[PDB]
């Protein structure tokens, strides 16, 4: 009937409304560069924080009337919240006894038992329990994963797809057999043939890549400069080179220069060929002209778009164009 | 201090359990649990001679 | 044929691939002991050499676990089942054998006074078992790489049977490239001892 | 078609290395669990 | 008299695709750097809490 | 405690100094040829 | 543990259907009949096992337009589920996310035949753990001697 | 005579009389070095690298100790018993008070080199390490009166265990 939005994967975030007050409370009062004494962690309900043994005790071990914090908690947690949402409080006590606490969304194990409607003790790993418990489908984990963002300052530091494989694994480890995997058949649809279902995935599953890569590459262009530096791959080196290349570092130097992708500073024939004359005495790579090295001695952690970018630098007007300006 | 019959049986049970050369005999001395976890390699007495203990 | 006089060993074409010394492998003709072979022709690992089997035989692969693999014995396979037999005959001969010694040992350490040489193992291989090898292959243990064998009782040392890769010979012998020849040094007085 | 005894046949007089007590972790890995050689009594090998 | 003797070599002496697994638990010298391992002092690995936290 | 008095060419010696390699090279010369000129030089 | 568990378990409030053609009763228990089993363990040790508490209709179960009761905030009801290709990497995760025995992964790398371009990433994150289980296995032995299976086990 | 009409190879029984065969002392002498290696099928097995005579009570006390140090639901110990048994103090003046009945009853095995004794065999995808393995057997090995070393799955590569 009504599909809310037809786009190849544009629902990777909470509604800007709920994402507005998502980080109003899930914020980190910045580390004062003090020396922490205790990093406590609690489960506390929406606003039902008491001065009892769960909270008031560990303060009272240190002489703090936690009758105050609970109020300062409820100064931030009593509204905004569906009833009975057990949050996690990360109380952090410094050597001046001044605490600083981040409220955090409920533990995903709490989420998982909700989204499947199972109480304490009903769920279990099959090797302890013998049965898969309540089903799920990947479509559901993608929304448990939206309220679980490690950096509640940067809502998607782990990209959402990467975040799901986490909550999926935590689910399977609890017996939550999701349907898209773990089973012979995916979720059956009244829409079309399984082929007309698989032929509509082979396009979607790959359209996501140019979506997922671009989001993985936009991330690296703002990543630490050291990150975009060159780190040659070690899959080619065989484990006797890989060991004979650890006793003398000279080989792991001449290698780096030998296979550095072209730049304005590494277009020195003699510098590149000085290495290439060191390896041959060591009987290392000898039949691989510079090109087929760069395509294998590349930082594999680069997003395909960016490895392709560095690989063709000589084609990119040479890097002889881009230099330290002044 | 239980003579751990070979030298090789010596094991450091505690964080404070270390090795020591108590007169040519590798032993384990711990400040904590002072004699409780102490081990001493089997070897001749510290002052032996050639006719008494070969 | 008589109940009294029975063939002490009979000809046999192996269908399966038995590990043991009396064993063979796919399709070779071997005269193995009668009692053993008779519980192969019932077992199916072997079949008496009818004229038909002398060309091909349906040997066995542990992959599908049934007699499907046709191993045709042309003159080329008969140059393969020879080198592969002649090889694992040296194996099963030194591995089965237990080559003895008689040596002089004055002194207390039960130490053979003139310890053994890798010459003096190939010498007791060719003497007793007629196994003719290169004494450059016999690797001694760690205790006896320095001083030779040197001690009475049971010593063993490794004989390296090199050329076993084009024979496709593994899992039908205990170790493709070695074999434990098993010495024993039975000390004797000047009456019966040498050196 | 050459086999050189020297490649694979290695007769090296190797020094039986002490279980290093001077470092803590390498003392624990080295703990070859056959120190129960204490059952080496030259017991009756053909009777009981 | 029968004399048993090795056949002549037609292929590689030490078996390669026929090698029996080594037979001792292959916890390599690098997963538990027990001994026999030599590393350049510039390239010291895995001090993530001691002296790799401030790498050079 | 041999190999201290005698050399390494002791106990580690394959006293079979007869034919570990020559027999092979014998079958090498077998392969190539001998002919008229190979006798004419002998002539 | 008791704490950190949900007490009130809201129920699946189907928001809008994902289809116009009703899935007639006859086929419902004809496809659900296939789901009451789900594999477990991924190697020769494949174990087709049973799943308790099977939902009844899976044309409607999660493929679209149902709600999930992870209701958290005051103004955020049980969120609706958009269609499949509206979530990122889902039919890509279907290839990646699963119990991966390294036995089954290293034959894929040494043959460079990955079904997915992320199984190279689920491999490292799997070996990078097992190395950690060692660099913690040993940064403990620098304290004491910890010996595996040397204390009593069971009852 | 001597061995025939065996009682399934545990001990030989006289052909013309159901009495046990009462062999010689050094019959089945373990003082060989066993040529045939063992193709263990458990995850780990405890082979005897030396030779000796081991009782059944010494082998059962070892099982009761191995069965303590082992994770229960995962691994099930497997103790082999097909080997042949042998008699004890049998002879008549060589028994105490003419009670040849109460001395021979003990049955001990003559183990050569490299016979497997136990097996930490697997019942799941759970795995073991040599450190995780020797730790188990280190309890029982202190009862089995002869020297023994644990070996991993498959054919014992006796180049290394020795
Ligand atoms: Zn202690």
């Amino acid at each position: 009937p009504k599909t809310v939005n037809i786009e190849p994967g544009s629902n990777r975030f909470l509604d800007p409304n709920v994402e507005a007050k998502a980080k109003d409370i899930f914020a980190v009062p910045e580390f004062p560069n003090k020396a922490v004494l205790h990093n406590w962690r609690f489960f506390i309900k929406a606003g039902k924080a008491a001065t009892g043994p769960p909270v008031g005790q560990e303060f009272s071990k240190l002489g703090l009337k936690a009758m105050d914090f609970a109020k300062a908690f409820n100064d931030r947690t009593k509204p905004h919240f569906k009833d009975d949402i057990e949050l996690i409080v990360r109380i952090q006590v410094y050597f001046d006894k001044s605490y600083i606490f981040r409220i955090e969304p409920p533990p995903t194990a709490w989420f998982l038992l909700r989204a499947i409607r199972k109480k304490r003790g009903e769920t279990g790993p099959v090797v302890l329990r013998g049965n898969y418990c309540a089903y799920l489908t990947l479509e559901m984990c993608y929304e448990i994963a939206k309220m679980k963002q490690m950096s509640w300052g940067k809502v998607e530091y782990p990209p959402i797809e990467v975040r799901v494989r986490r909550v999926v694994g935590q689910a399977r480890r609890m017996g939550i057999a999701i349907i898209g995997i773990d089973t012979v058949h995916s979720s059956p649809v009244k829409g079309m043939t399984e082929k007309q279902y698989l032929e509509e995935s082979e396009k979607h599953r790959k359209v996501h890549m140019i979506q997922y890569e671009a989001l993985k590459a936009k991330e690296l262009e703002s990543a630490p400069l050291i990150e975009r530096l060159h780190r040659p791959n070690m899959a080619p080196l065989t484990n006797t080179q890989l060991e004979e290349g650890l006793k003398d570092a000279n080989l792991l130097n001449a290698l780096w220069k030998s296979s550095h992708p072209k730049s304005l500073f590494t277009q020195d024939t003699r510098d590149r060929e000085m290495a290439r004359r060191y390896l041959n005495t060591r009987g290392w790579f000898k039949e691989m002209t510079p090109e087929e090295m760069r395509v294998v001695f590349l930082n594999y952690r680069l997003p395909k778009q960016e490895d392709h970018q560095r690989q063709l630098n000589m084609t990119n007007g040479q890097a002889q164009s881009q230099a330290y300006w002044s | 201090h239980p003579g751990l019959v070979p030298r090789d049986k010596l094991k450091l049970h505690c964080e404070f359990c270390r090795f020591h050369w108590v007169q040519d005999t590798l032993v384990v001395r711990c400040a904590a649990h002072p004699k409780e976890h102490n081990q001493r390699e089997i070897w001749l007495e510290p002052t032996w001679t050639w006719g008494k203990q070969q | 044929m008589a109940p009294e006089l029975q063939l002490e060993y009979i000809p046999i074409i192996f269908t399966r691939t038995i590990l043991g010394p009396q064993g063979g492998f796919a399709g070779e003709e071997r005269l193995i002991k009668r009692e053993v072979a008779q519980k192969y022709m019932s077992e199916g690992n072997a079949v008496t050499p009818s004229a038909e089997f002398h060309q091909g035989v349906w040997c066995y692969n542990p992959d599908s676990e049934q007699y499907d693999r046709f191993v045709e014995r042309n003159a080329e396979f008969l140059d393969f089942a020879a080198r592969k037999r002649q090889w694992l005959d040296v194996y099963w001969r030194v591995n089965t054998g237990y080559l003895l010694f008689g040596r002089q040992s004055w002194g207390q350490g039960w130490l053979l006074n003139c310890p053994l040489r890798k010459k003096d193992i190939a010498q007791k291989l060719w003497e007793q078992y007629k196994v003719r090898v290169d004494p450059r292959l016999i690797e001694f243990r760690e205790k006896d790489r320095r001083t030779g064998i040197q001690d009475l009782g049971h010593n063993w040392c490794w004989l390296y049977l090199p050329g076993a890769e084009e024979l496709a010979i593994d899992r039908e012998v205990y170790d493709n490239k070695r074999v434990k020849v098993r010495m024993h040094i039975r000390k004797m007085s000047s009456y019966g001892a040498l050196y | 078609a050459t086999y050189d005894p020297a490649a694979f046949v290695s007769d090296d007089i190797k020094k039986d290395v002490r279980r290093p007590f001077w470092s803590r972790r390498r003392w624990a890995l080295s703990d070859n669990f056959m120190v129960p050689m204490s059952p080496k009594p030259k017991n009756t090998i053909k009777d009981e | 008299e029968r004399y048993y003797a090795l056949p002549h070599l037609r292929g590689p002496s030490m078996p390669v695709q026929l090698a029996q697994p080594s037979g001792k638990y292959p916890s390599g010298k690098f997963t538990q750097m027990m001994e026999d391992v030599a590393i350049h002092p510039l390239q010291k690995p895995d001090a993530r809490y001691k002296h790799n936290m401030y790498p050079a | 405690n041999l190999n201290k008095r005698y050399g390494a060419p002791y106990v580690a010696k394959g006293y079979a100094s007869l034919d570990p390699r020559c027999s092979l090279d014998a079958y090498s010369s077998f392969q190539q040829t001998v002919t008229s000129a190979d006798m004419k030089k002998a002539l | 543990k008791r704490s950190g568990k949900p007490s009130d378990l809201p129920d699946y409030k189907q928001v809008y259907l994902p289809y116009d053609t009703a899935p007639t009763k006859t086929e419902l228990d004809r496809e659900r009949r296939k789901f009451m089993h789900a594999y477990s363990g991924r190697m020769e040790h494949r174990k087709m096992v049973e799943v308790k508490d099977v939902p009844q209709n899976m044309y409607t179960y999660g493929k679209e337009g149902m709600s999930i009761p992870i209701s958290i905030f005051k103004d955020q009801a049980d969120p609706v589920i958009g269609p499949e290709w509206t979530y990122p990497g889902i039919f890509e995760n279907k290839i990646v996310a699963q119990h991966w025995y390294m036995e089954e992964l290293f034959d894929r790398e040494k043959s460079n035949t990955f079904e997915s371009p992320w199984q190279r990433q689920v491999l490292d994150n799997q070996v990078k753990r097992r190395l950690g289980k060692v660099a913690w296995r040993m940064s403990m032995l620098n304290i004491k001697t910890i010996d595996i299976f040397h204390k009593e086990r069971g009852a | 005579l001597r061995p025939s009409s065996l009682l399934r190879a545990y001990h030989y029984v006289h052909p013309k009389t159901g009495r046990p065969i009462r062999q010689y002392r050094k019959y089945g002498d373990p003082r060989f070095i066993n040529n045939e290696v063992a193709l263990i099928k458990g995850l780990f097995a405890l082979i005897t690298t030396d030779f000796g005579m081991v009782t059944q009570s010494q082998l059962e006390n070892a099982r009761l100790a191995i069965l303590r140090r082992m994770p229960r639901g995962s691994f099930a110990l497997t103790m082999h018993t097909d080997y042949e048994e042998f008699p004890v103090v049998q002879k008549s003046p060589e028994s105490r008070m003419g009670a040849g009945k109460s001395n021979i009853h003990h049955f001990a095995y003559k183990f050569t080199t490299g016979v497997p004794l136990f097996e930490i065999t697997a019942l799941s995808s759970r795995r073991l390490n040599q450190a995780e393995a020797e730790g188990i057997f280190l309890a029982g090995r202190s009862f089995i009166p002869l020297q023994t070393a644990v070996v991993p799955r498959g054919r014992v590569d006796e180049y290394h265990v020795f």
